[PDB]
RNA sequence: GCGAUGAUCACCCAUGGGUGGGUACAAAUGGCAGUCUGACAAGU
């Protein structure tokens, strides 16, 4: 009974990731166009509001995550942190190194950009439009940031 | 004459003795009170149904046009083919007067005395057809009419979506306990199998 | 450790403690609903802040007759995120009942959620220059106040005076030179003013300049009689 | 020990054991005097 | 006073019954 | 020896904590309340004490105007001078962050300034009669 | 009645980018909406200049309300290229700041632009 | 002779009652969202999630739903009368049919 | 009509309460607690 019980929390939970994929589209359609449900919400869970996170600047929302190291390294001389909670999205996980530090510069503030088009769009058709249009740019910049090369040819 | 009322708790009609000089006589005698609304206690009462979402675009048509609950309230007020009735709405008053029953209506008038002093006895009125109180009633209805005069889309709410994630991570961390305990105690029978497998569903 | 003393008004306490503070009782316990402070002394109570609330900043600068009784009614006009609805909703209690207005749209959504926790506020996202598009709603109101920012203040509180106030009603207003008019002097912009709710039929009893809170900052108070 | 004793330093719950406190000042005060 | 001669009591005829539903 | 970095986080700190204090704070007011009156005889009685049905010190204190049939510090030790000396002590903190702050936005501006200098422009020094030090950055649009 | 609030007139918006060059001339102009509401934040915005014509509206309407929270007033241009040429920048920006600097001779106009935009709200 | 039988049943039953009251009042704040008045009606856990599976949505009150939710353990404490009154003259928000379901399936998920 | 299977061993007001303290859990929009930089980068 037991383990019918974990098997019954498990199921339970996998509906429940589903309902929140399903709840984070209707609310923010093109953050999840753009950085993912997952760690849209994560955003939205630290921020609290979305017009709260909609006022929130883009340095704000790159460094939302490492809080602690950010405080710290500006109060004790050090390198701040440059990825936060951002980094689990599948764009910087793809990245590496700098070109993830440059990714997450331009993905914090395309993702501030059309976060603010979510959060105040009055009237909103829910499409995609924006958010797919921002992931197409963050793309093309990701793919001229791996072009451009380091070692001597 | 007519007066046509609205309230939280339904649609109210009232007959007074032939309007105008009836609100003057009012204002000037200080007629606030029981003694006037006995006079002119209830005519003609109508409840609307117990639907919140059907009141609530009940009252958007109060605000905008005239609906079919007025109808049944107003098909048999006419005795003659002449008959008053007083409202404060201009745009109400307008459109009952091109509504089909055609009887005559004043807009908003003096009698600001009648709406106000039957407003102000309305507990009088209580005992008449609304035996309760109206302020939760108000309250329900106001905030349904908040709801709907902003937009609202029912699917978009920020607190649901961090109760959600804040429930999803405390569902992670209880699945990982009780994982960690139904390992634990079937380690009686199998420590090797508790070993070389990871997965709590799969175990 | 903190004596409670009860103000000359029926509602408002005083904490006078390690620091002295303007205090009211709570009706949501543990629910601070814009960031202030809250006491224990066991009963709970919460501080008001009058750069946040000049009507906090009214009693504390002096005023003769409050209107708003625990036992009665209040009607709010420009009821921007609640702040001090909430406030008005404490001192009314559960006998009293207020009723909020406010036009624009996000303060709009604080308010639907404040209405949410207190039963006190009756929401009014209806727009206060036009009574009978809310005529409905609201009834009969005990005492009236505006915080509102527009500058036929005195002529739309004339309609809501008119429309739902009881009669010998209390109307109380905030009024801004630098809002009305912005080039003459706070004096005769309040006399001005004065005369306004003289032409409407307000009897005022007294007025207060809101000097060391905010600035060129004016509360009325006043009668409402003979009107029908 | 305790619960409203458990602090998250040594150095910190020598402060707050206060023989040591009154020790060390006593003898500290004895050793800045001695050297003044 | 005698609370704590009660539980003193309990504790050793439990420390007993423990000691028998042990061995 | 410092940085931008830690003196703006330093500045954000004091900030937060002079916004905390100073919604702690009890500031007494002072302004010109004025009373209506009807008629010119009422003028020439108006006396506040029968107004306000107050007391002498209840008439001077514009917050507690306490009626007289509502008339109808020493659970404290040391009333008289020990508790004063705690809210004045807490207003001399208060103070005393306001000049630390204030002091240390000149930090920040006299460092953004050199910072400004060292970064970016084609400069002329120029002095001004006051002994006073200035640049003019020569007018171009930066790519 | 759009989302649009205040946008000036022809000679007022002339008037306003010119003491934007005089003020990125001078160091007291900030650049950029993410910058704009850093200094918001900072509490040493004096006013805000936004655009009209952005993709969208939004991204710059978030400031309005931070400008209403801190009193700070802000007005928009037409023309987000025009408001990119008075800051003197190849790229068109969408929303800028002026600061606050005690030691600035230009302050007496900014306090000018103040009155008439705070007579314009 | 074994007796950590008798070890993890105690330590079960305590994170089971623990889970319990968490749980349970995590549905108490999902369906006051829709009907606050509910908590503040009846306080029991166990029968608000019963009740929430019960009435799903506070639309449907009939005089079979009074009898239904009566037999919902009582009509003595007034609790039926009560709560369809006060579920007809409700201010509480309105959510859609998804979270509908979840909150249906986290109630019976306490009651198991 | 005993006992090793165990004898015996902080205040105030007069066998009642307040203070003080310790034990486990839950909430805090309570405190620690403060949200990095900003015009150039790459090929020719």
């Amino acid at each position: 009974a037991l383990a019918e019980q974990i098997v019954e929390f498990a199921a339970y939970r996998e509906q429940l990731s589903n309902y929140l994929s399903a709840r984070m589209k209707a609310i923010a359609p093109n953050l999840t166009q753009l950085v993912g449900e997952l760690v849209g919400a994560r955003l939205i869970a630290h921020s609290g509001s979305l017009i709260s996170l909609a006022k929130s600047p883009a340095s704000t929302i790159q460094i939302l995550g490492a809080e602690k190291a950010l405080f710290r390294a500006l109060k004790t001389k050090h390198d701040t942190p440059k990825y936060g909670l951002l980094y689990h999205a599948s764009l910087v996980g793809q990245a590496t190194g700098k070109n993830k530090g440059k990714i997450a510069r331009v993905l914090a503030a395309k993702a501030a950009v059309s976060l603010r088009y979510d959060a105040l769009a009055e009237d909103r058709d829910d499409s995609g439009d924006i958010g797919l249009e921002s992931r197409a740019k963050v793309e093309n910049r990701l793919s001229q940031l791996e072009g451009r090369d380091l070692r001597t040819t | 004459a007519y007066v046509l009322t609205e309230t939280s708790a339904g649609y109210a009609l009232l007959k007074a003795s032939d309007k105008i000089y009836k609100s003057s006589s009012l204002i000037q005698d200080l007629d606030s009170s029981d003694k006037v609304l006995k006079e002119f206690k209830i005519a003609a009462f109508s409840k609307f149904n117990s639907a919140a979402n059907a009141l609530e675009e009940a009252n958007s048509i109060i605000e905008g046009k005239v609906s079919s609950q007025l109808e049944k309230l107003l098909e048999e007020i006419k005795k003659d083919k002449k008959s008053t009735l007083i409202v404060s709405e201009t745009k109400l008053a307008n459109a009952i007067n091109k509504l089909g029953l055609n009887f005559n209506v004043v807009s908003d008038a003096v009698t600001l005395d009648i709406y106000r002093a039957i407003k102000e006895y309305l507990p009088e009125l209580l005992p008449g057809m609304s035996d309760n109180d109206l302020s939760k009633m108000s309250l329900g209805l106001a905030h349904s009419i908040g709801r709907h005069k902003l937009k609202f889309s029912a699917d978009k709410v920020d607190v649901m979506i961090i109760q959600a994630i804040a429930l999803l991570d405390d569902l992670d961390k209880e699945l990982n306990t009780y994982a960690m305990r139904c390992k634990e105690w079937y380690g009686w029978h199998f420590p090797e199998l508790a070993k070389i497998v990871t997965d709590s569903v799969a175990y | 450790k903190v004596v409670i003393e009860p103000h000359r008004h029926a509602g408002v306490y005083i904490a006078r403690g390690k620091e002295d503070l303007l205090v009211t009782k709570n009706m949501a316990p543990g629910e601070s609903v814009y960031g202030e402070k809250r006491i224990s002394v066991k009963v709970e109570y919460r501080v008001w802040n009058p750069f946040r609330s000049k009507l906090a900043a009214g009693i504390m600068g002096g005023l003769d007759e409050l209107f708003i009784a625990p036992g009665k009614k209040v009607l709010y006009l420009g009821a921007a995120s609640g702040t001090s609805v909430s406030h008005v909703s404490d001192v009314v209690g559960p006998e009293g009942v207020v009723y909020a207005v406010e036009f624009s749209h996000r303060p709009g959504r604080e308010l639907i959620s404040m209405a949410k926790k207190r039963p006190n506020i009756i929401p009014i996202i209806e727009d206060a220059r036009h009574p009978q598009k809310y005529r409905m709603l609201i009834g009969m109101v005990d005492c009236v106040f505006a915080d509102v920012a527009q500058p036929d203040q005195a002529r739309i509180i004339a309609l809501n005076s008119h429309m739902f106030l009881k009669d010998q009603g209390g109307v109380v207003i905030s009024i801004k030179a630098n809002c009305i008019d912005s080039t003459v002097d706070a004096e005769t912009v309040f006399a001005r003013e004065v005369q306004k709710l003289r032409e409407e039929r307000i009897k005022p009893l007294e007025q207060l300049t809101l000097e060391p809170y905010e600035r060129d900052h004016c509360i009325v108070v006043g009668r409402y009689m003979r009107s029908g | 020990m305790n619960r409203k004793e458990r602090k998250s330093t040594i150095l910190e719950t020598l402060m707050g054991d206060e023989a040591s406190n009154k020790y060390f000042k006593r003898k500290y005060n004895e050793i800045q005097e001695k050297s003044t | 006073k005698n609370k704590g001669r009660i539980s003193r009591y309990l504790a050793n005829k439990c420390s007993m019954a423990s000691r028998i539903d042990n061995y | 020896t410092q940085d931008s970095n830690y003196v703006r986080t330093l500045r954000q700190i004091e900030l937060k904590k002079l916004e905390k204090g100073a919604k702690q704070l009890m500031f007494k007011s002072s302004g010109n309340h004025t009373i209506f009156v009807d008629s010119r005889e009422k003028m020439n009685e108006f006396t506040p004490e029968k107004f306000f049905n107050t007391t002498s010190e209840m008439v001077n204190r514009s917050e507690n105007r306490l009626t007289k049939d509502q008339l109808a510090n020493a659970s404290s030790i040391m009333p008289k001078e020990s508790l004063d000396k705690k809210k004045l002590k807490k207003f001399k903190q208060v103070k005393q962050h306001l000049q630390r702050e204030t002091q240390l936005k000149q930090v920040q501006q006299r460092m953004d300034a050199q910072r400004e200098l060292l970064k970016k422009g084609s400069k002329k020094k120029i002095v001004d009669s006051s002994g006073k030090i200035s640049f003019k950055w020569k007018k171009q649009r930066k790519r | 009645n759009p989302k649009a609030f205040p946008l000036a007139d022809a000679a007022l918006t002339q008037q306003i980018l010119d003491v934007v060059q005089q003020a990125a001339n001078l160091r007291q102009l900030k650049k950029g909406a993410n910058e704009a509401t850093k200094t918001l934040n900072r509490g040493i915005s004096e006013f805000i200049i936004m655009a009209a014509d952005c993709e969208p509206i939004e991204i710059l309407l978030h400031l309005p309300l931070l400008c209403e929270d801190k009193n700070v007033p802000y007005v928009f241009v037409p023309s987000r290229v025009a408001l990119g040429r008075a800051c003197g920048v190849s790229r068109p920006v969408i929303a800028a700041s002026i600061t606050t600097n005690d030691a600035s001779a230009i302050k007496t106009q900014i306090y000018a632009v103040k009155d008439k935009i705070e007579t314009l709200l | 002779k074994n007796d950590n039988h008798i070890i993890q049943a105690i330590a079960l039953l305590d994170q089971l009652d623990k889970d319990i009251n968490t749980f349970a009042m995590r549905v108490k704040e999902w369906y006051g969202w829709h009907f606050p008045e509910l908590a503040k009606l009846v306080p029991d856990n166990y029968t608000f999630a019963k009740l929430v599976l019960f009435i799903k949505d506070k639309a449907s009150l009939n005089d079979d739903s009074l009898h239904d939710l009566a037999a919902l353990l009582n009509e003595d404490s007034g609790i039926a009368q009560r709560v369809i009154d006060n579920a007809r003259i409700s201010m509480g928000q309105d959510i859609s049919e998804t979270d509908m379901e979840n909150v249906c399936v986290f109630a019976q998920r306490v009651a198991s």
